[PDB]
């Protein structure tokens, strides 16, 4: 079954963790631990108060 | 010999089958988990951060979840195979009525009978199984998630939305999930030892 | 996870049927070696009874 | 009876034979254990879906 | 001398049947071995690690383990050579009972 | 005997050591001892907690 | 001292199964240098016997 | 697993073999005689039947 | 985010392109493989009805 | 609708069919092979005898 075998959940591995690493530079480069995004919109809306 | 050899080819062939119903279930229950570890955060913060978030907070952090509960419900009305929601949580509710099952069979053995009984019972709707579905707690706390501006009203004051019911729909949910995965892991390695038999026994 | 479904559905065990292939091979080969002993027989007899 | 003779059972097993290594090398190529063919149209249209 | 000639061709043939019941038999049990394994592992974790599993924990365990057992007595009940149950476990009990053996 | 032999028990080792391997790369690759799968289903739904 | 029973929970032993995977690997390809070897001799069977 | 209409499937292939087996036991004739009329020498416990 | 937006209609799996790019050359040259048996076949074939 | 069930349509029925059909099979071929055997050495004490 060779060409079925690709590890695919390496890959998906490989796809969260370069997202991983990626969001920790935009948090550091930024040096926001805040999101962009909504997440923890509610932390975010009082930051913005 | 060769009519139990050939029922031990497409017996292998069936189990395999098995595995792959088991894996993509596995795999969604696996991502179910995950939001529901997310949303046990969003319960911590959930206790309002004591008082200090407002009506409006609970409301973005109940808008973040009710988008989980429509994620988990993606889920177990997306987890399919070959057309069987394999996460319809009404698939398999044992009931205590045989009429209304749909046992998940699985017909290995090349002799007759040789039959494996599974079941399915989870989905968004399934969190604390006290029985069924209590009502506002117990499994609409998953679907609608009743921290709104009641929890601001009483944060502890009655556990109907005193922090306390909702953690415990959350944790029975995890709970129900992991018995879930349990049992589908445990017919995994039923699977697997089944096929290491019928390999050895098929040569 | 659906992948690998189809991917049992289209389990091929290379192994298996490069083994079966060379079987069938051999098979073959021997079956047609047979035929012509086939065809050698009667020649024999033609000869013996000439 | 020599006119008779070919062995021809041996030359069916021939014909199966031959058929028999064709079709291992159609899976073999194609990479499918699956058929063209019908047989087995349970699992195909499965794979299919 | 063809008589036993004969006789130990089919003799070589009732042998080489008796072996292949036996293999048959053998590789069950070998399986049957694996899962054993399995189970010891299932009891050491099975001691609950000590405490700190939880009654839901042991159940998770024992779903897995009885899930084997239904393994076990499928090997059991499904390794047949002919039709004949080879790991019917009451098929040859000597009983101190001849009739029933 | 030609057309019997296979060393299946041969192949059935490779199945196995290729199914062996996989999980060795999934645990490798996710960095988890865990499975995904319930085997341990106690020790996952611990860690779950 | 939470996430680190966690981390003994899934604890890999990298090590271990960088260790065992290579293993792994070379069980594999023995095993089919064998199947082939087993394909290899009923072909010489075929020889000797033509 | 299978669905209805994979088992409709199935029941094709096999009432199609079935039309063959009925074709075999249907063609097998001896100098007309269907060899394979499976009410040819049904005993039937009456002689003046078989 | 536009040029990520791009990136995202552009995006290479590079990893999943290398991987379906090795399974591609090992079935191009199984495939030719099994083409050369192919021709081997009818050789044996004829030499054996020689 | 009743994989198991009632054995009638629970596999069981089924696979009893098919086995006892290759086992009515097996046993005509028998009787065929044994009456195969009968004309081997009936032909070859006509042979033997009519010499």
């Amino acid at each position: 079954i060779n060409h079925n075998i690709a590890a695919l959940n390496t890959l998906n591995r490989l796809s969260s963790n370069n997202s991983a690493s990626q969001k920790n530079m935009e948090k550091l480069s930024s040096g926001l631990r805040i999101n962009r995004a909504g997440d923890d919109a509610a932390g975010l809306a009082i930051s913005e108060k | 010999m060769r009519g139990q050899i050939r029922g031990l080819e497409m017996a292998s062939k069936n189990s395999q089958d098995g595995i792959s119903l088991i894996q993509t279930a596995e795999g969604a229950l696996t991502e179910t988990h995950a939001i529901l570890q997310r949303v046990r955060e969003l319960v911590v913060q959930a206790g309002n951060t004591g008082t200090q978030d407002k009506a409006t907070d609970l409301q973005s952090i109940q808008d973040g979840i009710s988008a989980l509960t429509d994620e988990i419900d993606g889920i177990s009305n997306r987890t399919e195979f070959n057309g069987k929601k394999l996460l319809d949580g009404t698939y398999k509710v044992d009931t205590a009525t045989p009429a209304n099952q749909k046992n998940l069979v699985f017909q290995i053995g090349a002799n007759a009978t040789q039959q494996i009984s599974v079941n399915i019972e989870d989905m968004g709707a399934d969190a604390l199984g006290i029985k069924e579905a209590d009502g506002s707690i117990a499994a609409l706390h998953s679907v609608n998630d009743l921290d709104v501006t009641k929890f601001a009203d009483n944060a502890a004051d009655c556990a109907d939305i005193g922090f306390d019911a909702q953690l415990k729909v959350v944790d029975e949910a995890i709970n129900q999930v992991s018995s879930q995965r349990a049992k589908l892991g445990a017919v995994q390695n039923r699977l697997e030892h089944t096929i290491n038999n019928l390999s050895a026994s098929g040569e | 996870n659906l992948t690998a479904a189809e991917s049992r559905i289209r389990d091929v065990d290379m192994a298996k049927e490069m083994s079966e292939f060379t079987k069938n091979n051999i098979l073959s080969q021997a079956s047609q070696a047979m035929l012509a002993q086939a065809n050698q027989q009667p020649q024999n007899v033609l000869q013996l009874l000439r």
